[PDB]
RNA sequence: GUCAAGUAAUUAAGUGCAUGUGGUGGAUGCCUUGGCAGUCAGAGGCGAUGAAAGACGUGAUAGCCUGCGAAAAGCUCCGGGGAGGCGGCAAAUAUCCUUUGAUCCGGAGAUGUCUGAAUGGGGGAACCCACCUACUUUAAGGUAGGUAUUGCAACAUGAAUACAUAGUGUUGCAAGGCGAACGAGGGGAAGUGAAACAUCUCAGUACCCUUAGGAAAAGAAAUCAAUUGAGAUUCCCUCAGUAGCGGCGAGCGAACGGGGAUCAGCCCAUUAAGUUAUGUGUGUUUUAGUGGAACGCUCUGGGAAGUGCGAACGUAGAGGGUGAUAUUCCCGUACACGAAAGGGCACACAUAAUGAUGACGAGUAGGGCGAGGCACGUGAAACCUUGUCUGAAUAUGGGGGGACCAUCCUCCAAGGCUAAAUACUCCUGACUGACCGAUAGUGAACCAGUACCGUGAGGGAAAGGCGAAAAGAACCCCUGUGAGGGGAGUGAAAUAGAUCCUGAAACCGCAUGCAUACAAGCAGUGGGAGCACCUUCGUGGUGUGACUGCGUACCUUUUGUAUAAUGGGUCAGCGACUUAUAUUCAGUAGCGAGGUUAACCGUAUAGGGGAGCCGUAGAGAAAUCGAGUCUUAAUAGGGCG
RNA sequence: GAACCCACUGUCGUUGAAAAGCCAGGGGAUGACUUGUGGAUAGGGGUGAAAGGCUAAUCAAGCCUGGUGAUAGCUGGUUCU
RNA sequence: GCUAAAACUAUGUGCCGAAGCUGCGGAUGUAUACUUUGUAUACGUGGUAGGGGAGCGUUCUGUAAGCCGAUGAAGGUGUGUUGAGAAGCAUGCUGGAGGUAUCAGAAGUGCGAAUGCUGACGUGAGUAACGACAAAACGGGUGAAAAACCCGUUCGCCGAAAGACCAAGGGUUCCAGUCCAACGUUAAUCGGGGCUGGGUGAGUCGACCCCUAAGGCGAGGCCGAAAGGCGUAGUCGAUGGGA
RNA sequence: AUAGCACUCUGCAAACACGAAAGUGGACGUAUAGGGUGUGAUGCCUGCCCGGUGCUGGAAGGUUAAUUGAUGGGGUUAGCG
RNA sequence: UAAGUUCCGACCUGCACGAAUGGCAUAAUGAUGGCGGCGCUGUCUCCAGCAGAGGCUCAGUGAAAUCGAAAUCGCUGUGAAGAUGCAGUGUACCCGCGGCUAGACGGAAAGACCCCGUGAACCUUUACUGCAGCUUGACACUGAACUUUGAUUGAGGUUCUAACUCUGUCCCGUGAUCCGGGACGAGGACCGUGUCUGGUGGGUAGUUUGACUGGGGCGGUCUCCUCCUAAAGAGUAA
RNA sequence: CCACAAGUCGAGCAGGUACGAAAGUAGGUCUUAGUGAUCCGGUGGUUCUGUAUGGAAGGGCCAUCGCUCAACGGAUAAAAG
RNA sequence: GGGAAGCCUACCUCAAGAUAAGAUUUCCCUAGGACUUUAUGUCCUCUAAAGAGCCGUUCGAGACUAGGACGUUGAUAGGUU
């Protein structure tokens, strides 16, 4: 029962070039550094599932600073004066009226100073 | 394999790999790594465990109706299209036929009929009695299985 | 309108990615006039009447292969067969042959150059040189035969030396050489293991030498056993990894008894069984061959054996081929017949020979010394063989029963022959494979032990596929009457067009889209604008990716590697925990205080075969006891149960 | 001191024209001389005006084929989830 | 970059900050109850050497005279889709004859590394080099094409060899016609290249022959487990003697 | 390496070397010859040591091999008990 | 010599000259070692010009070792401890050609030095253990006569021939320096060979020749008892 | 106490004994070092075994002897550079 | 306030790829249709300037390049005088 490799061999090969597709030079078309690439862009992607998370809440804390500032407040006394005020609402939307709707981010700011006083 | 007794090339200074025969199993035209020898595959059977298995297939070729008892069966001469006649009006078209002895003429009318063969009653076998559709035995076949206790 | 400040668009020498279309290369899939391993049945040799292996020649055209030998792809006779043929690569042409019987197949004859045991002498194999006799020619020849050595026999001849002998010659007979494995005999290692090494192991193995047969060797007790029993030799299972041997290490390793296979005894001087030749008779088998059933229509298609419908044969539904997958198209298959002539085997008779220079076993048994073989390494070492020195009794006698003695039991050495069961495969025929399918399988599927390498012994490759059929591309055009291509034509298909099925990857081009010439690093990843095409018009698809956070390959080896520590130029194909036996444990199945057969027989996975093995009892070194036993004066105590 | 036989110095060459050379100089050159042809000595052996030199570009034990798939407590490698 | 700090000491309010904790969705292991389950609760799920458990694919055997296939199999190449994964399924193009469910059974069953083996092809790079520094120039001819071939006129080099012979060794390379793919370190009309046809004439040259050296073999013979060693009579053996 | 020097062995079937042996070289030679060892033209020369190892010649006391086999001690049993 | 670790001559506390493993000299000789001088010069101060052959450009042919993949800068620091690739920072538009060798711990050869492996080979010897060779005695081949002497036996001496030796002469096979047979001559129970046995035996052969260790070697150590190190149970290393 | 092989302490029972009037004490010495496995053999005993049987040889069991095996868990009977 | 061969200038050469790409003088180009993507928009037709280069003769410039001079309205090179 002698077995022949190519098939099944060939298939796994061409899978792995395929999945390394636009990759520069012979990243994208010799095995053993395409096989290389691929295994780390699976790394790093699973490292940078956990960074974008990090990323995106930095950038809804900058405009919401920058909101707070042009209203009169810093980002630390505005989010002290939601939460002692009681509202709930999470920096992503937060940000999202501040980047879109200055009249409610402002109305926002001026609960948040009344609970502050 | 043929030749390969002397070392290649120097154990050092040629930047080779370093080698022993040209028919290692390692190069193209060497030998087999574990190469095989003729292998006997049979297996020891208790003899109590083959007369029960065979008692099995008959208990349940009784309850799946594909055993079929018949007084007598005979052919008057060889001819493969008498036989052919018998199993159809039997309804037993594709069939192991089991009898006391095989008569010439059975024998000689069923060897060119395909999904047909025909046995005598110390000779069944676990295989085909359950490869063919149905069985076809004789009363006289049955008592001496009977006898023999599967 | 001018100036100023600010800020878009616009380049690609080249490059990246994606896609399309190619080139190179020959993977993959499918295939096979080639290999591998067996079963059954035969056969087991060829050679001075010149072998194995070769050289040279032989054809209408003749290079190689095959055949053959100056009678040269062949001659004669007999038999078979009945429409074609002049061997293959390898077409084509010419001469031709053939129903007055060709080619072809089988049997028997004829011819059969040179070298090679080579044998008239010599020699660097395929060459050089001869002698004698008979016949024939007239010129410097031709035809036929003889001329090696050694051994044996007969005859003749014949020294020192008188008889003789040695020696010499002639005639007749025989031998030599080659070739697979198995047999018998003469010599005989080391690597390795002992975790070193010398005893020991490896191992009487590898190798060298001599020499048979279809087998060989052995064989009919001076043998075992130990209720006085068995009854020649050989092979298998068990006894049993037991008893023993062993720097008591590593290791080596029986026998008795039991179960099977096969069975057989006969002789020593009027001389047996048996064996071998020859001749005759009978039987069987083998080497050519003959007949041999039964299918149509329809659809797809280049082509039907495939679809649909309905028939026929089957003692034939094995297999192969035919334009795709056929019981009924072809060759065959089951079955029924068949031999001028020759060969093999069996049986019977007849004649030779042989058995058979041998008539009961003396330089023998036994002993001292040194070695070898026995599972047994000097050991308490019996028994067998003998290099050396010795040396009986001879049936009122002698050998053995593992130091030795006595008693008992058993056998008769110093003379022979003998089938089967057993071992093997260079070969012949038939059949088979959970064996390979061109890097595999033989080194070799192909003009392979070739090309090539070496002074030589020796080493040793690569290389398969157009198409069903050559129908292998007439003719036109460019070009050098080249190569190559574009048309035309053939074909189902020509991107099947000649190193031609399929046509992967590395690697190399051309075309289109986007990005890219102020910006520093494992080349990605998470975000993300713009552009091009597509569009189900979007919260959509495809390609690209300005700008931006993070981010020093993989393997191995290490306390620890981005490491400037190892390995890899890349792709494709191959490449490493197997097989047999024994043993222990787990799972599962049968049977269960029982379970199970081995060899072997067996128209054979069945059914027989109970010898043997494991379990059912332990204690003790052992004799012995035994649910106990050992220790001890102890019934105490204690150890194993 | 030419031929012939050697090989003391230097540059070049070192993937060479060449697996030991070219060029310029150098030594012997009637002798213990150089050379052709054909022979003898064979591996623990041969041969050596002696360097462990030479014995077919191989020498503190030639080459080839066998034991043989020697052994390696060492290094490397060991393939899908 | 910072000086009543963005430094130091003390005190206080906030905030940022991890794969830790919480929220939402999903998978899996163990235990406890449901007195079948595949449903709830609780507690777990980083891992080298290792140990245990469960699977995917590949070749072959039976199931299979079955099922799929020229209305197009395997293989190749794209696209879409499914699962936790090894992987599966469908389909466009190419291809042109095989493939094979399910459940069992056997293994030449999975490659990136071993300075691994075989073939193909890259980088270096159109880079080094084109083999004695005796040396070339022009006119005409042929030819598709002339620095290299032919003819002619000049120039230069060797001349104790770079000329003329023999032996050894090689084996057709010799001569003529014809061709230029490969070979020739460039081109080539040329060639020691391909193809076709010719060519070697002996009493006196050489070999053969007669003769012997070193040495080889060796009837008998002597010696040795065998193979074999040596050697007498002889017989070969030129590098020497013989018209 | 060498001519020269010295020591030593060898009476011929020489010592010595090759070989398993037969046989062969030494040598168709014969101590003015042949082998081994050291020194190294020539000039002048070459001192002391025999305790050690070796070699040569003595000696017949001690020790010691095979071979030979005197004695002593056991095993077995006719018999006596 | 301006300046002399070399050279020449001399001195003698010669680490550690010395007489055939020769001592001290010695004419001639040596591609032999050391030192000095004349002449001469690109050896040099210090290089310049020129000739030929490459280099460079064009046309034709067309290699090499290497190579995980590359979008392949400097500095300071960090870090498997000497960074193109990490951190901070500086500089820098894209691509050739002629040169150059500071780095890529550049290429080349699984370091030859060092250590390790219960590895190898060859050589040496008063390492161990065998064997060849040489040598001793006993028995055998091996016999006959006289004699003398030692503690029944042993030993010795002198003759002889008939076993045996002759690489001595003659004859024959025989055309023959082998061999065989015959006849002599000289030897002779010696020599020599077989079995056993003591001695000798690097001629030859197989092997052995420890470990710990701030590398290895040299030195020291290797088993047992007591105290401390030893951190108030036991145990605990150099 | 301890990987194993080993090592250490021990009340109490039986027999025989010594010293004490007796209750009693004594299985070496105030304790902890003064040591060597296995194999192979020697010696004294023994109701074991005994290759046909009776014996015997040899073996077993109990007691005991022979290592500076000191590289002291000791690779060989036997080894330097 | 003074105060050094030291620092910045000053002297020589290079220098706007100084992407912050600077400044000054002078010179050149001013035409019509169609359409939809109404825009430095896409196809037509007509125009080809100032200059730069190719090529040639060359150099006190040069590996190739680059740089300088000249090309008949001419002394750029060779020749001639
Ligand atoms: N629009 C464009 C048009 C352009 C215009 N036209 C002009 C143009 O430009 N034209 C180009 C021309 C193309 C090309 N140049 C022509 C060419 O090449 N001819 C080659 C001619 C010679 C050829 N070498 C011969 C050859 O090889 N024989 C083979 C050979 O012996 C052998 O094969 C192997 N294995 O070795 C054998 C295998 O058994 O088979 C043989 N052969 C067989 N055939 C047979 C068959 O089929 N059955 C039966 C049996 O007879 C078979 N054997």
């Amino acid at each position: 029962a002698r077995v022949k490799r190519g098939v099944v061999a060939h298939r796994r090969h061409k899978k792995i070039l395929a999945r390394a597709k636009g990759y520069y030079g012979a990243r994208s078309r010799v095995y053993r550094v395409a096989f290389q690439a691929v295994i780390k862009a699976g790394q790093y992607a699973y490292r940078d599932r956990r960074q974008k998370k990090r990323q995106f809440r930095a950038l809804w804390i900058a405009r919401i600073n920058a909101g707070a500032r042009q209203n009169g407040l810093s980002y630390s006394r505005m989010i002290d004066g939601l939460k002692k005020a009681q509202v709930i609402i999470d920096r992503r939307v937060l940000a999202d009226i501040a980047m879109h709707d200055a009249v409610a981010f402002a109305a926002l700011a001026e609960k948040a100073k009344g609970a502050l006083a | 394999v043929s030749g390969g007794g002397k070392k290649p090339f120097r154990q050092k200074g040629t930047g080779r790999a370093r080698a022993g025969s040209i028919r290692s199993p390692i190069w193209v035209g060497g030998g087999k790594t574990f190469a095989a020898r003729p292998q006997d595959w049979s297996q020891k059977v208790n003899r109590k465990m083959y007369r029960g298995a065979m008692q099995c297939i008959l208990a349940e070729l009784v309850r799946q109706d594909r055993l079929v008892l018949v007084e007598e069966f005979a052919v008057a001469a060889p001819k493969t299209k008498e036989l052919l006649a018998k199993l159809n009006d039997l309804n037993a078209a594709r069939a192991l036929i089991v009898t006391d002895a095989v008569d010439e003429n059975l024998y000689l009318a069923a060897r060119n009929l395909p999904h047909v063969d025909v046995v005598d009653a110390t000779a069944i076998d676990p295989v085909s009695l359950i490869a063919f559709d149905k069985v076809v035995m004789s009363v006289a076949a049955a008592k001496k299985i009977e006898v023999e206790l599967g």
